């Protein structure tokens, strides 16, 4: 029925596609959520909007997911809809594995789920996903590495980056602070640090307001891991003690 | 205007405004007539031709040995049309070894005909037809229109200006069922030439016949097999 | 037989804090040995082994297949998964097969991811579980491997005491059997370490 | 088994063995083989256990909302109609000889044949299954027309008994049914009840 | 056929608003709350029961899922009742391929997922409900919300529906960690009578408990004993 | 908030600002159109449904216009409001029990043949290429432990047991009579039950009944079946009522 | 196999073995036979041991599903209805074949069920390899209206009578008694065989066998 | 606005496009049937729009089984279908159960259908009411009249299309229940004649069609000699 029909996958006049550019508002105002890639490791390091102090901490992270041996994502957007496409990440994952009998080169899972949104903006009639993704892994072709994609079903790979609420001004700080071919596990724990206490302006940066996850090799294989509150205390503390040096 | 869209939408006076715009696409067909004797069936068409160098268009065309029709509005729907009472014909020819009943026919295109009036996004058929038959009950003269109604006719006009060849048709009708071939020919050329502005004729190159009957399978006379038939209109 | 088409023996078998699983190393096809090295136990977990017997692409897809879904599983669930639920799990996927099986015997053997208690178990073709507190077998030379472990396994036995018993137990049952042999592979699984033998062994 | 059902004026009487045999084992000796489908309307079962449980099953069903709808009870004639369309859809997965009998208050006692392969025919008595060919000319040499609902039960046990006698696959007991306006009457010949006929010695 | 377009879209501002409208409904429903003991879990409803005439024990909206687990919600009734029953169903799936009961988050992720179907298929609206989850698993009690867009949240304590906003306050100034599941019994239909209106009976609540024995709810005879200090 | 109203959330069953679903609402409105009213009341004897019965055309053969139905031979039911809606609700009834007991060996339950209709009722109001059903279902029927039951079902999906209940055009009006007749009683219970539906339904009327102009529908204890009272039936309880 | 089962006064008698085989080789000695269905119905099963037990398990867990619904203790009449059309769906490649039994509202109720869908309902049957031996037993020594040990002891003497007259029937004799107020699942009932026991010794030493490789893999 | 679908109820809960369908019958002429003592008689009063048509084009009276008739008024390619479905109704019902189909039966299978286009903006509901009409030694004499929501109900009289309350009012004047066929068929002729308005439209056809003890329960067109007589009864009977 053409009267109810809102038309979601249809080119506006200007050569646009408005509920992809409605679902990109949504993201924004989502928690804030960066990647950062080292020389011995990746990491994610993300804003938790669950805070409540009633809420019960049941899982392992909040928007942490992990994919398959070498692979995690973070989200920005709408919880839901991140939930179905990690779940279908983990069976792409797992179908290229069966084939093929190594692990999904982190490109190419990347790109099989974004084939998957590029579908939702052209053809069904339906709403697009409401969610950008960053993906962390590490394969035997590009070693560490770091993708972000968006409901376009639009992706790059990126040294830093970040998504959600006050993107822009975080990667302004990335632009700046970041080493391209110089940077430690240890200094992209400090720079993600920086910059969320920048860009959570709302307000006094704690320990329970984020999740950091890393990615590294170890003996040949690839560790995933949420940092324990005592270790993200520790390098908030670190950066407020670098901030009393600042001047003299 | 909110209720002429869709052929689902019916007005608040119980009419559909889409069944009735459909219709007009025969109104604005060119004419044709069709008259029954006793013994034949006779359709006869004028032809639009786009340009002086066009041939005219096809009006009649053969749907079995014992059913011809006459067409007017949307050419396409009249292929599909046609192509349907075709079949129809072969199957019971294929099934019984006999020629389909032409009222029998006519039954099918009334109902394969309603069926997207009452669908939403399908269309009704934008085609009339005057359907020209033989079979056991004698010949026959149909007229089925895009409201899928269809009618049981001693002559019918349907296209452009059809109104005065109806009246003609009246005027003359006590007379058809005792006419001789010739006769009854005349009488649907005369009829068709009501239709015409004043200056024009009916010639060799804008008018089609079409004859069935007793003794006598559908048969199409066209251009230079119409020129007996236009002689002695005396 | 389909099931003696590439021959083939694995068995498992529980001591007081451990388990052992074990296999012949002959691929196969009728009597023409193709190579001696082939793989029919495979890990499912830290603790937590599978072994098949059977038709040796079926061996391969149900191992891989099964490996397929207890990723999806773990990656979903918070955890590890169970032995006794891996055992579902594979009788899951035999039984979709009912009317067209795969040609696989599998024994699971296994400690429990938290508890670390002793595990055993074998299915046959079409997924009727069987959970044991001794050993279990399958392949072509059942009946032998019955036989020795009939009379040789005993209660509660320490991880030195199950790999000679379960060692003895394969190099004597395969060594009369055509179409298994040509090498035996074995795994201990104790709480804090898995050892793995391969055993001098006939190869005729 | 060996079924039966004849006409009276005003009703019905069915009868059945009470053997279920797979190979010459037998799996109840006390089977109930005359099953109600509506309240005046029963089947008496012979061929494949399973075939003739699952379509008296749908029959049942299929004539329960029938009835609903029509706010009426059911035609005998109905019911076998409907028996003989699944019998004849599927005659080639089927093993099932039936008799559909009953009462009903617009044609009265009727008995319907529906053997197998799905045909249907009125009768004024019916036999069916295995034992009945032992009794073929029993029943042919013993009807009579107008028979009371006794005579009918009589004649029913006693045709019943002799085809048990003889037919390994029948045995057990005699049930037996007596169907007409008032309602349905259920009873069982076992042991000395079932009419008795010498061997003959020399 | 079925309308293949979806009926909930992306406003300019980023706005899915038939969830936000759902949630709407999920508001004005009949309060509802849920209490993690440390022993176990409680679920209390009040039911919106007009007249005497009614049958309290006809429906209820306190209903178990497995043994383990049960649910109550805020919302749209007819909309629970889909869910129920489609997690009932979710559980036994689970059930005959495991052959062991579904933990409580895995239930609660495979309901959630259902309810995000229903944000973005084509030709439906979302549910109009919020569900409280409890159940026990892993030697351990569980509590979780899920809310008419597909996102779930594991809570200590809880409340929804009407004056939601209140209750979770009273819970916050009230609940402690190592709290009994009697006395979380007790909290749980005082943060109930924080916005009744209406006097307290057996007939016009629901309570239900999880534990180490299972999911039940609560009698009638029972909530009347609990009833009497208050 | 109050009544708002966004995109055409008054035309299909999606969500207003509020959270309403006004096709469903609309669906309760063409329940009056009807222009009657249905009671029901259980004891613990018997259950009872009694409806208006308006033949205002004398050309109608009044014996085929009823609002009372046979689902199954134990359970009976009253439908008020749009009358096909009503019959194809009835005919689904017809089915869900016919199904249930092919499949499951027993009668359906009342409570779970109301649960199925209301659940089917449900799927109407989510799903926005069909509208709900502008009609009622009262079900009455025994069960083997808890007697005689009264349940309804709405196009909203909603769906409850009662002690006593209405439906149409005087519903509220029924429920207060209904309500203060209960309070009465002790241990809240209906005990002259075909008594108290009549008069319920004729002080919200006020109209003082002839035989003709109401149907009466019984399950008892005793006799499970479901029962239509004939005229002569109506009339010794309409007579016994007038004289007291 | 050889299972049974018996109604008694106040209830259900079910009785199984506990051998399983594959050719003519025991593969289990202490099978479970008898199914839960659900709290009040209990399902023995014989024939193909992934059909029973998935058959079993899928009906156990529908009729879980219905109880949640009515909120009643299921009906074996349902039970029985929703296997039958299920086994007669399937043509008899499902190789079930069942006793099925228990206790309901209407009180005790006892169906044998065949793998083509076929019913009986008896106050005795059995099934499985050993079923003629049990039935001798029952034909013998049943009574109507048995007493609660009585009835144990019949069955338990019919399982006895497969497990030592039939070659697929063996180790223990496993029992379930339903009735109105109690569920005793009894596994094992009897123990009626044993392994000899064992009068040499072949505890072999370390380094008895000889050894090719070793990796030891250290865990957490 | 509220009335463009089947699918949407009006804020006082009215669904206008079966309200539309149903004014599409109120235009049409108007079809009659009664009741009597041994049958059932049907009358229509069939406007002729053409001298050119046939007598007999475009008949409003139908059998659809051989012991059922069926009398339409409304939009005829809609009515036609819909004895299209009557009579698949009626063959699949002897095939299935083996006898003829009860007429409330079929009244009621057919009310279903129509129904069904009266809840979804995916089809448009029927423009049209048609009256079934049957005889059987048995069932007596039924007539039922099914209008464009799906209602079905039984009549001892019954009028369909624009003169309806007109015909109504003149067929209550009948003691129909101790009439016969012969004699009704005459009735019928003469109230189409009273409820004719000969001033708007100037020319019709008097379609007969009865099923009764007098046709062995057999539906079946008045015979020309009968018909002649009825038409002249009520032409002289208008005086
Ligand atoms: B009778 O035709 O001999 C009798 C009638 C049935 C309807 C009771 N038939 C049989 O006994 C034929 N037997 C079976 O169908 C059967 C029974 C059992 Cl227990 C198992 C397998 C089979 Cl195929
Ligand atoms: B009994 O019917 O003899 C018994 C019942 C089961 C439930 C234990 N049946 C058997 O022992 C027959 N064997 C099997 O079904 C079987 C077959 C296969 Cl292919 C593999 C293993 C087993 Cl255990
Ligand atoms: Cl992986
Ligand atoms: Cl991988
Ligand atoms: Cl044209
Ligand atoms: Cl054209
Ligand atoms: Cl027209
Ligand atoms: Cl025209
Ligand atoms: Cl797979
Ligand atoms: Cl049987
Ligand atoms: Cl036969
Ligand atoms: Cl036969
Ligand atoms: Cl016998
Ligand atoms: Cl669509
Ligand atoms: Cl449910
Ligand atoms: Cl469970
Ligand atoms: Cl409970
Ligand atoms: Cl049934
Ligand atoms: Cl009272
Ligand atoms: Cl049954
Ligand atoms: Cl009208
Ligand atoms: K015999
Ligand atoms: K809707
Ligand atoms: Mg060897
Ligand atoms: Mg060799
Ligand atoms: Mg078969």
């Amino acid at each position: 029925s053409r009267r109810y029909d809102s038309r979601t996958t249809i080119f506006s006049p200007e050569g646009r596609l408005y509920q992809v550019e409605y679902a990109m508002e949504a993201i924004g105002h989502a928690g804030t959520c960066l990647g950062i890639l080292a020389n011995d490791g990746v990491l994610l390091a993300a804003e938790r909007r669950n805070i409540h102090k009633l809420l019960d901490e049941v899982f392992f992270s909040e928007k942490i997911y992990k994919l398959n041996e070498d692979m995690a994502c973070s989200v920005a957007g709408i919880t839901s809809d991140a939930n179905v496409l990690t779940n279908e990440l983990r069976l792409i994952a797992q179908r290229y594995l069966l084939q093929y009998q190594e692990p999904i080169p982190c490109e190419q899972l990347v790109t099989a789920l974004c084939d998957i949104k590029q579908a939702y903006t052209q053809f069904g009639g339906k709403r697009p996903f409401g969610v950008s993704l960053l993906y962390i892994g590490w394969d035997k072709h590009y070693g560490f590495q770091l993708y972000q994609s968006d409901p376009s079903g639009n992706y790059g790979g990126w040294k830093a980056t970040c998504i959600g609420n006050n993107s822009a001004a975080a990667v302004s700080m990335l632009k700046q602070d970041y080493k391209e071919g110089e940077m430690t596990l240890k200094s992209a724990l400090a720079l993600a640090i920086k910059v969320l206490n920048k860009t959570m302006d709302v307000s006094k940066l704690s320990a329970e307001k984020v999740e950091i996850a890393t990615l590294t090799r170890e003996n040949g294989k690839t560790v995933i891991r949420v940092l324990k509150q005592k270790e993200v205390e520790q390098l908030i503390k670190k950066h407020e003690e670098e901030e009393a040096k600042a001047e003299r | 205007n909110q209720y002429d869209n869709d052929v689902t939408v019916w007005s608040p006076q119980g009419r559909i405004h889409q069944i009735e715009y459909a219709m007009e696409a025969v109104k604005q067909g060119s004419a044709t007539v069709g008259l029954k004797s006793k013994t034949h069936a006779v359709l006869v068409a004028l032809k639009r031709a786009q340009s002086e160098l066009a041939a005219h268009q096809k009006k009649i065309l053969h749907v079995d040995n014992h059913i011809g029709i006459s067409i007017a509005g949307l050419t396409a729907d009249a292929r599909l049309l046609c192509n349907f009472m075709r079949q129809e014909c072969l199957d019971s020819r294929f099934v019984f070894d006999r020629p389909l009943p032409v009222s029998r026919l006519v039954s099918l295109i009334g109902s394969k005909t309603q069926i997207p009036t009452q669908r939403y996004g399908r269309r009704p058929y934008g085609v009339g037809l005057l359907i020209a038959g033989y079979d056991d009950m004698g010949p026959h003269i149909f007229q089925t229109c895009p409201s899928a109604n269809y009618f049981d006719c001693r002559a019918m006009s349907i296209g452009a200006r059809s109104q005065s060849a109806r009246t003609y048709l009246e005027r003359h009708m006590s007379e058809f069922m005792e006419c001789n071939l010739n006769e009854l020919v005349k009488h649907g050329l005369r009829a068709l030439r009501e239709t015409l502005p004043a200056e024009q004729d009916l010639t060799t190159k804008n008018v089609s016949i079409g004859i069935v009957g007793k003794d006598l399978e559908f048969t199409i006379y066209d251009d230079d097999d119409v020129s007996p038939f236009l002689e002695g209109l005396e | 037989s389909i099931m003696s088409y590439n021959g083939g023996a694995v068995m498992a078998m529980k001591g007081k804090n451990c388990v052992a699983i074990a296999a012949d190393r002959r691929f196969g096809i009728q009597a023409q040995m193709v190579t001696t090295d082939f793989q029919k136990i495979f890990p499912m977990g830290d603790r937590l082994y599978i072994g098949l017997a059977g038709l040796a692409t079926d061996v391969q897809t149900v191992a891989q297949r099964l490996k397929f879904r207890l990723n999806l599983y773990e990656l979903k669930e918070g955890r590890q998964i169970k032995p006794y639920t891996l055992m579902s799990m594979v009788a899951n996927l035999l039984y979709e097969k009912r009317f067209g099986p795969y040609y696989t015997e599998p024994v699971i053997a296994g400690l429990d991811p938290k508890t670390f208690k002793p595990f055993i178990c074998s299915l046959d073709l079409i997924g009727c579980p069987m959970v044991t507190d001794d050993f279990v077998v399958s392949g072509t030379c059942a009946e032998q491997m019955y036989g020795m472990c009939e009379s040789l396994w005993e209660p509660n036995m320490d991880p030195d005491h199950l790999f000679e018993t379960i060692s003895q137990a394969m190099l004597n049952a395969v060594d009369r059997d055509a179409v298994s042999g040509m090498g035996v592979i074995v795994h201990i699984i104790e709480k804090d370490k898995i050892t793995t033998r391969t055993l001098k062994a006939r190869m005729d | 088994t060996t079924i039966m059902a004849v006409q009276f004026d005003g009703g019905v009487v069915l009868g059945a063995d009470s053997r279920t045999t797979t190979g010459s084992y037998i799996a109840n000796r006390v089977t109930d083989k005359l099953t109600p489908i509506h309240d005046r309307i029963f089947c008496c079962r012979s061929g494949s256990a399973a075939d003739t449980q699952a379509v008296a099953d749908a029959v049942t069903y299929q004539l329960g909302f029938h009835s609903i709808e029509l706010n009426e009870p059911p035609l005998v004639h109905t019911a076998a109609s409907l028996f003989k369309e699944m019998c004849y859809r599927y005659r080639e997965d089927l093993m099932a000889g039936i008799i559909i009998a009953g009462w009903d208050p617009q044609e009265g006692g009727q008995v319907y044949s529906v053997p197998m392969g799905g045909m249907m025919v009125r009768q004024s008595f019916a036999i069916g299954g295995s034992g009945s060919s032992y009794i073929y000319g029993y029943v042919d040499a013993t009807y009579r027309e107008g028979m009371t609902k006794e005579e009918c039960l009589q004649f029913t046990a006693n045709a019943l008994a002799l085809a048990m006698e003889r037919d390994g696959s029948s045995g057990g007991v005699i049930r037996l049914a007596a169907i007409a306006e008032s309602g349905v009457e259920r009873q069982v010949l076992l042991g000395d009840q079932i009419p008795k006929f010498a061997v003959a010695t020399l | 056929r079925g309308y293949s377009f979806s009926l909930t879209t992306f406003s300019p501002s980023g706005k899915l608003v038939q969830i936000e409208y759902a949630l709407a409904a999920v508001a004005g429903g009949a309060p509802s709350v849920g209490i993690k003991a440390a022993n176990g879990v409680v679920l209390a409803t009040e039911k919106k029961q007009k007249s005497i005439l009614y049958d309290e024990r006809s429906v209820h909206k306190v209903e178990p899922i497995t043994k383990h687990i049960g649910l109550v919600y805020s919302g749209m009734g007819p909309d629970y009742r889909v869910l129920v029953h489609r997690a009932r169903k979710l559980a036994q799936q689970y059930y005959l391929v495991y052959q062991e009961p579904i933990p409580t988050a895995q239930l609660v992720q495979r309901v959630a997922s259902v309810m995000q179907e229903y944000t973005q298929s084509g030709g439906v609206r979302p549910f109009g409900v919020s569900l409280l989850i409890c159940g026990w698993n892993e030697g351990r009690p569980y509590l979780f919300q899920s809310d008419p867009s597909g996102a779930y949240f594991a809570w200590k304590a809880t409340a929804m529906g009407k004056n939601y906003v209140n209750g979770k306050t009273f819970l916050e100034k009230r609940y402690n960690e190592d709290l009994e599941l009697e006395d979380a019994i007790h909290t749980a239909i005082l943060t109930l009578k924080e916005s009744f209106e209406g006097q307290m009976t057996e007939d016009n609540i629901e309570v239900g408990i999880c534990n180490e024995a299972g999911f039940r709810r609560l009698t009638p005879t029972e909530v009347k004993d609990y009833l009497a200090a208050i | 908030s109050r009544g708002s109203s966004a995109g055409f959330d008054r035309h299909i069953t999606i969500f207003s600002p509020e959270g309403r679903l006004y096709q469903v609402e609309y669906a309760f409105k063409a329940i009056n159109q009807g222009g009657l009213t249905s009671v029901a009341v259980r004891g613990k004897d018997c259950a009872v449904i009694v409806t208006q019965k308006k033949v205002p055309d004398k050309l109608l053969d009044s014996s085929t216009v009823t609002h009372l139905f046979k689902i199954t031979e134990n359970i009976g039911c009253v439908m008020t409001g749009m009358t096909a809606d009503s019959r194809s609700q009835v005919q689904r009834a017809r089915y869900e029990a016919a199904n249930w007991k092919y499949k499951y060996g027993y009668e359906i339950p009342v409570d779970m043949l109301c649960k199925r209709i209301a659940d089917i009722s449900q799927v109407y109001t989510q799903n926005a290429e069909m509208r709900p059903l502008g009609c009622c279902m009262i079900l009455i029927g025994i069960d083997e432990e808890q007697g005689p039951q009264v349940y309804k079902c709405d196009p909203a999906g909603y769906y409850c047991g009662f002690k006593a209940t209405a439906a149409g055009v005087k519903q509220t009006e029924s429920t207060s009579f209904l309500e203060k007749k209960v309070k009465k009683k002790f241990d809240w219970t209906f005990e002259q039950t075909v008594e108290t539906a009549i008069t319920c339904l004729s002080t919200v009327l006020s109209i003082d009944f002839k035989p003709s102009e109401i149907e009466v529908g019984v399950v008892t204890v005793e006799n499970p079946k479901f029962r239509i009272l004939t005229e002569a039936e109506i009339d010794a309880h309409l007579v016994a009522l007038a004289e007291r | 196999t050889t299972i049974a089962g018996v109604v008694y006064k106040d209830g259900i008698v079910l009785g199984a073995d506990t051998r399983a085989t594959e050719g003519m080789v025991v593969a289990d000695k202490n099978c479970s036979k008898i199914h839960f269905i659900s709290p009040n119905i209990y399902c023995c099963g014989a024939g193909t041991a992934a059909d029973t037990d998935m058959t079993t398990q899928l009906i156990s867990s529908n009729l879980e599903l219905h109880s949640l619904s009515t909120g009643r203790l299921p009906r074996v009449v349902t039970a029985n209805r929703m296997l039958k059309q299920m086994l007669f769906r399937y043509q008899g490649y499902i190789g079930a074949a069942l006793v099925l039994g228990g206790v309901d509202v209407t009180g005790p109720h006892l169906y044998s069920i065949y793998p083509h869908g076929s019913t009986d309902k008896l106050p005795y049957v059995t099934m499985g390899s050993g079923s003629l031996a049990a039935m001798a037993v029952f034909e013998d020594k049943f009574r109507p209206d048995m007493e609660e040990e009585e009835a144990k002891n019949l069955v338990s003497e019919a399982i006895a009578a497969g497990i030592f007259n039939d070659l697929g029937s063996g180790s223990n004799i496993d029992l379930c008694v339903i009735s109105k107020n109690k569920l005793d699942f009894l596994r094992p009932y009897t123990v009626p065989n044993k392994k000899g026991t064992r009068l040499g010794r072949y505890r072999c030493e370390k380094g008895t066998t000889a050894v090719l490789t070793e990796k030891i893999t250290p865990l957490e | 606005g509220y009335d463009l679908s089947a699918s949407t109820f009006s804020p006082d809960g009215r669904v206008f496009q079966v309200e539309y369908a149903m004014k599409a019958v109120e235009n049409s002429s108007t079809a009659i049937g009664i009741r009597c003592k041994d049958g059932v008689v049907f009358g229509v009063e069939k406007l002729v729009l053409s001298k050119l048509y046939e007598e007999g084009s475009n008949k409003r009276l139908f059998n659809v089984d051989r012991h059922v008739g069926m009398a339409v008024a409304g939009l005829l390619a809609d009515a036609r279908s819909l004895a299209d479905i009557a009579r698949e109704e009626a063959s699949n019902f002897r095939s299935n159960f083996g006898y003829n189909i009860p007429l409330k039966h079929l009244a009621d299978r057919v009310a279903m259908y129509v129904h069904a286009y009266t809840l979804y903006s995916a089809v448009r509901p029927f423009g049209c009411s048609f009256m079934l009409g049957s005889y059987s030694v048995n069932d007596g004499a039924q007539l039922y009249m099914i209008d464009p929501s799906g209602v079905s109900y039984g009549y001892w009289g019954c009028a369909i299309g624009k003169a309806r309350q007109a015909a109504k009012t003149e067929i209550e004047k009948l003691q129909m229940k101790e009439m016969t066929c012969r004699d009704i068929v005459k009735e019928v002729a003469k109230i189409i004649y009273i409820v004719h308005d000969e001033v708007k439209d100037k020319a019709f056809e008097l379609e007969l069609s009865w099923v009764g003890e007098l046709t062995n329960g057999r539906h079946e067109i008045v015979p020309k000699d009968i018909r002649e007589e009825a038409e002249k009864y009520a032409k002289e009977s208008l005086k």
